[PDB]
């Protein structure tokens, strides 16, 4: 408020009890309570400026009940008490609160004290959202901290996502993004990749473009990485990488965008064959920044090209090379998705042959595949399942026919279009022959 | 009362009804205090998802199992043997949902509905395992496909000419 009967008399009387703080100190040692009375019959003003001169002295209280590893259970009820009251209005007492808080992070006191009395301030504010919302969070994080290093940090990942499903207030932007990724981080430590997802799509790529928030993208863009990881989503991997990749700041400095650039190579060669990965892999064919890079260039080229290679050797070839690198290659684990670049080069090669063989034996097939009769088989059902090629087999061990189904309309279709591509010809060869007249 | 005509409409041979009739059911144990209904939260759970298997629509059936209540609430021996019996209609094998049965057997027994259906549910699997088999060949063996699906010659040709 704005009461005019407490302005200069109260301040006034405030300094006059700062003459008499050597007295209340004094009593404070022969009963806590004495000098705690007299502080609490001085606040009863809900003018607003004398609140804040008022509390100060409370809160100076606070500081002596609090480094006591005793005397600070007394607190617990005080701020219980001040809330139970009336208080004094929604601005005053939640600045102060805020001191209350300020206090327990220095203090650097027994766990046990800090656990209860943290406890005790989300109990005193948990409903209520005037400013104290925010505060409540910030305590709430800390309490997590604490639990998160225990073995209760099941309990802990519970509460803290809990909570900010709900605080989106009068928060700054960027604070409300760093809450968030927090939450994510349990999320992975937990397991439940799932849960993640939920709260990923809370954050805006919006948010994001605006500079302030630069550092927020990269460990964002991180974390996106692995939660797709998990679930073995490649393609998906290649598209977030590539997203930082256009982050300006590593982009120009040599160092820091080299890793980056490898790591999208790998993935992008092991995402599922498709209309995705075909517009993709001409980009990477394009990129400048790709023939500085050798190792990876080399990678690249060779899978773009439709001059097949045969596994056992491409194996070999940069398995002293790119095993040596992290991310999808690399150690004992990444070794069970390094797997996958198996596959990924017979259903290359089947592709070409689809292509350039119309009819092929199936002994012949199996051949160039490196592989037995019964795996070869399994492959070609897999691929039409796909609908990568069409095919047709024969079991007894006779032809594998790839050709085109030939139906009706494909040769009546393309007899049409020749006739047109006939016409036009002739017209532009005739505009040709007045142009030599001239010249002639 | 809604249960009671869940099993029935079942029966009938209809999947539609049956689904709507297990809904009912079992939001009113979802939500009642259990004294004894926990257990019938559980019956109702089981014949729901036999819906989708008969209906072949599986896709609903991993949707609605989840950690918020399939997990957290209701695991139990009958979700185990549920959820391989819907991967295996799925993956249209045979091969699975044989594997399926004979390691869930007791909780197939003690379902009678359920084990009902699984005759049923063996025959109209038969054809789906047999049509991937032979869809990318022509001129296949006989021979090849008796292997696979693990029945004898003859019992196979009786299969495919009726096919």
């Amino acid at each position: 408020m704005s009461r005019d009967a407490p302005i200069k008399a109260d301040k006034d009387y405030s300094q006059i009890l700062k003459e008499e703080f050597p007295k209340i100190d004094s009593l404070a040692q022969n009963d806590c309570n004495s000098a705690l009375d007299q502080l609490l019959v001085l606040e009863k003003k809900t003018r607003q400026a004398s609140d804040l001169a008022s509390s100060k002295e409370v809160l100076a209280k606070i500081v002596d009940l609090l480094a006591s590893r005793n005397k600070w259970d007394d607190l617990n009820e005080q701020l219980t008490l001040l809330s139970k009251k009336h208080g004094q209005l929604k601005l005053s007492i939640q600045y102060m609160i805020q001191k209350v808080m300020e206090y327990l992070k220095s203090s650097k006191s027994l766990d046990l004290n800090t656990r209860i009395s943290v406890i005790e301030t989300i109990r005193v504010v948990t409903e209520n959202k005037i400013f104290v919302e925010v505060e409540r969070a910030r305590v709430t994080k800390d309490l997590v901290e604490i639990k998160k290093e225990e073995g209760k940090i099941d309990e802990a990942a519970d509460i803290l996502c809990e909570l900010q499903v709900e605080t989106y207030g009068s928060m700054e932007m960027s604070e409300k993004i760093q809450f968030i990724l927090e939450q994510m981080e349990l999320s992975i430590l937990k397991g439940d990749y799932s849960q993640a997802t939920v709260l990923s799509r809370k954050i805006l790529k919006k948010t994001f473009k605006n500079p302030k928030y630069e550092s927020l993208k990269l460990e964002y863009y991180n974390l996106l990485v692995k939660i797709s990881l998990h679930k073995r989503e490649y393609l998906e991997v290649a598209q977030y990488l590539q997203e930082i990749y256009q982050t300006d700041a590593i982009k120009s400095d040599e160092a820091k965008w080299k890793p980056v650039l490898s790591h999208i190579v790998y993935f992008l060669v092991l995402s599922p064959y498709g209309n995705l990965q075909n517009d993709l892999i001409h980009k990477i064919q394009n990129d400048n920044n790709l023939k500085k890079l050798e190792s990876q260039e080399s990678l690249v080229k060779l899978f773009t090209t439709n001059e097949l290679m045969r596994w056992p050797i491409v194996q070999k070839t940069y398995e002293p090379v790119l095993n040596e690198d992290d991310l999808a290659f690399g150690g004992e684990a990444n070794k069970h998705h390094w797997e996958d670049l198996q596959k990924r080069v017979i259903e290359h090669n089947l592709r070409v042959i689809s292509e350039y063989y119309s009819r092929i034996t199936l002994l012949r097939l199996n051949e160039l595949l490196d592989l037995t009769e019964s795996q070869t088989e399994t492959y070609i059902s897999d691929l039409v399942n796909q609908g990568i090629i069409y095919a047709k087999v024969n079991r007894p061990a006779k032809i594998v026919n790839f050709e085109k189904p030939k139906n009706s309309s494909q040769l009546l279709n393309e007899w049409s279009h020749n006739v047109d591509e006939l016409l036009e010809h002739i017209e532009t060869i005739g505009h040709l022959i007045t142009k030599e007249e001239i010249m002639h | 009362l809604d249960l009671m005509s869940g099993i029935l409409h079942c029966e009938d041979k209809d999947y539609k009804t049956a689904f709507s009739y297990f809904f009912e059911s079992f939001e009113s144990y979802h939500n009642l205090t259990t004294h004894n209904s926990y257990e019938k939260a559980c019956q109702v759970l089981k014949y729901m998802l036999l819906s989708k298997i008969m209906l072949n629509l599986i896709d609903d059936v991993k949707n609605i199992l989840n950690a918020k209540y399939t997990k957290e609430t209701y695991q139990s021996r009958g979700i185990d043997a549920m959820k391989a019996v819907a991967e295996a209609y799925n993956n249209r094998s045979l091969l699975d949902f044989n594997t399926a049965l004979k390691q869930y057997e007791k909780e197939l027994m003690g379902d009678e509905l359920t084990r009902s259906h699984f005759n049923a549910l063996y025959d109209t699997l038969l054809e789906s395992n047999l049509c991937k088999i032979i869809e990318p060949f022509e001129c296949v063996e006989i021979s090849h496909i008796s292997k696979i699906i693990g029945l004898d010659t003859q019992q196979v040709e009786g299969k495919l000419s009726q096919m």
